[PDB]
């Protein structure tokens, strides 16, 4: 119901944002892909320098564009060894039924890959990375 | 004990250089057919489609980059197999086949492609390797990820009891063939056994006869997934007492006399 | 600017182009009808710089590129020409339609073969 049911016309169009200049805007989220390979710590530093975090996966519907992504990329998922549980940079939990986590290399960080996969990787291994900022 | 295995296969075809729409995806669990997909129509569920059949589409693009002036049919097959052994050690292989011949493999230890010595094989492999390089298609990480997917799926099938391997002990039966010239043929048959590995042998006063003084069946399939074999030897009437059949199978061992 | 668009509310916005990806496999003709139903068209590739995000697309997908054999080159559904030095065209299947794949590849495909597809709004 863009009107009262769904139809794509010039009148039901909106602006997406606010986002950093020339980022991807989709369903109130801003994304950018960085092709310079960095370790997890430097990827996190790079995103936070732009007032963003690494990719956080919270919804298959709101982030369905993640299905189309080629290759492997740092996201904001980190291991607490004390519990054996995964959480995001922001301290929130990994919600069930979002990611399949796959044991690849022993390590405490995860690479995002399509569709909704996390590959456990050595935090020190250089990789491309995805930054995310919520619009509001 | 034989290891457990998971096998993924992706197959595409060209006719006169035109890559056909089909892409066949298969999953075999310990050699046994499990999942078959004709494009995205998968039969034994979102994971069946997503990513998995997608490997066939990537394969259609790889075959489009293989230069071949020979007309008619060509085929490209990608094969992935992981193994979990008794001791929890793992194997993995990742192979590409053109018109039924190996031309490219990925070695987990060197993190490198290996090609065969043939110059036509190396030309096929460089067509493919240069394609994957240009379009960033199949990096080191891809090969390690695909291996990690395979082992994680094998570990899930094993936990679930879907490939539950059972031991099936043999039935052993000894028979005697009539006394032509005062000699008898004693035969020892072991039937309905799993797994395949068995020891069977005639003994004289508890010592195993040589291979050459015995006659040997092959080990044949015996239905419901089991095997059968036999061993025979030629003795003198009077002597039946001295001769026994010795059987070892998955830690069972038994000795069977010639019946009266 | 901080704002991207204008675009349909649930579409991907990038450098003021509006995109969506469709998982339901359709032939070229049905993919084009489906994009036009959403006030769009199949993907048109006009700029490596403005559409650099197309480098990160997995797999192959219908785009709006068609062969008219009568004139004897590739053009977009809107009649505009394929600009040189944007796409490398690869012969995959004999056919008059093209699939987009990363990086800026076009794979010639049979127009009747069902495939996933990318829609883009006709550029402002």
């Amino acid at each position: 119901s863009l009107f009262n049911q769904e139809v794509q016309i010039p009148l039901t169009e909106s602006y997406c944002g606010p986002c950093p200049k020339n980022w991807i805007c989709y369903k109130n989220n801003c994304y950018q892909f960085f092709d310079e390979s960095k370790n997890w710590y430097e990827s996190q530093a790079s995103c936070m320098s732009q007032n963003a975090s690494l990719l956080k996966v919270y919804s298959k519907e709101d982030q369905d564009l993640l299905k189309l992504v080629k290759s492997y990329h740092w996201m904001g998922l980190v291991h607490i060894p004390t519990n054996g549980s995964w959480q995001w940079e922001d301290g929130s939990i990994l919600s069930p039924n979002l990611l399949t986590i796959i044991e690849m290399q022993k390590g405490d960080c995860a690479l995002y890959a399509s569709s909704f996969k996390g590959y456990i990787e050595n935090c020190s291994t250089p990789n491309t990375y995805i930054c995310m900022q919520r619009t509001v | 004990m034989e290891p457990h295995s998971l096998r993924y296969d992706f197959t595409v075809l060209s006719w006169d250089g035109s890559v056909q729409s089909g892409f066949l995806t298969e999953v075999h669990l310990d050699g046994q057919p499990f999942i078959r997909c004709d494009r995205q129509k998968c039969r034994a569920w979102d994971r069946e489609t997503r990513d998995l059949t997608g490997n066939g589409k990537d394969l259609r693009m790889t075959l489009a980059h293989i230069k071949d002036q020979k007309e008619g049919l060509h085929s490209l097959q990608e094969i992935r197999v992981c193994e979990i052994h008794e001791d929890n050690s793992t194997r993995s292989s990742h192979h590409f086949y053109y018109d039924g011949e190996l031309f490219l493999s990925w070695n987990l230890e060197t993190k490198e492609f290996t090609m065969p010595q043939s110059s036509r094989a190396q030309t096929l492999a460089m067509n493919v390797r240069n394609f994957w390089k240009e379009d960033a298609m199949k990096t080191k990480t891809h090969f390690h990820a695909m291996r990690a997917d395979c082992l994680q799926e094998l570990r899930r099938y094993l936990k679930s009891g879907v490939i539950l391997r059972r031991t099936v002990p043999p039935m052993v039966n000894v028979t005697r063939s009539e006394a032509s010239e005062g000699n008898i043929t004693v035969t020892c048959r072991a039937s309905g056994f799993y797994p395949w590995n068995i020891t069977l042998s005639w003994r004289q006063d508890g010592v195993s006869l040589s291979h050459d003084t015995q006659q040997w069946g092959d080990v044949l399939p015996d239905g419901n997934g089991t095997y059968q074999t036999w061993v025979a030897t030629r003795i003198c009437q009077g002597e039946e007492q001295r001769f026994t059949c010795y059987m070892e199978h998955s830690g069972n061992h038994s000795t069977h006399p010639v019946p009266s």
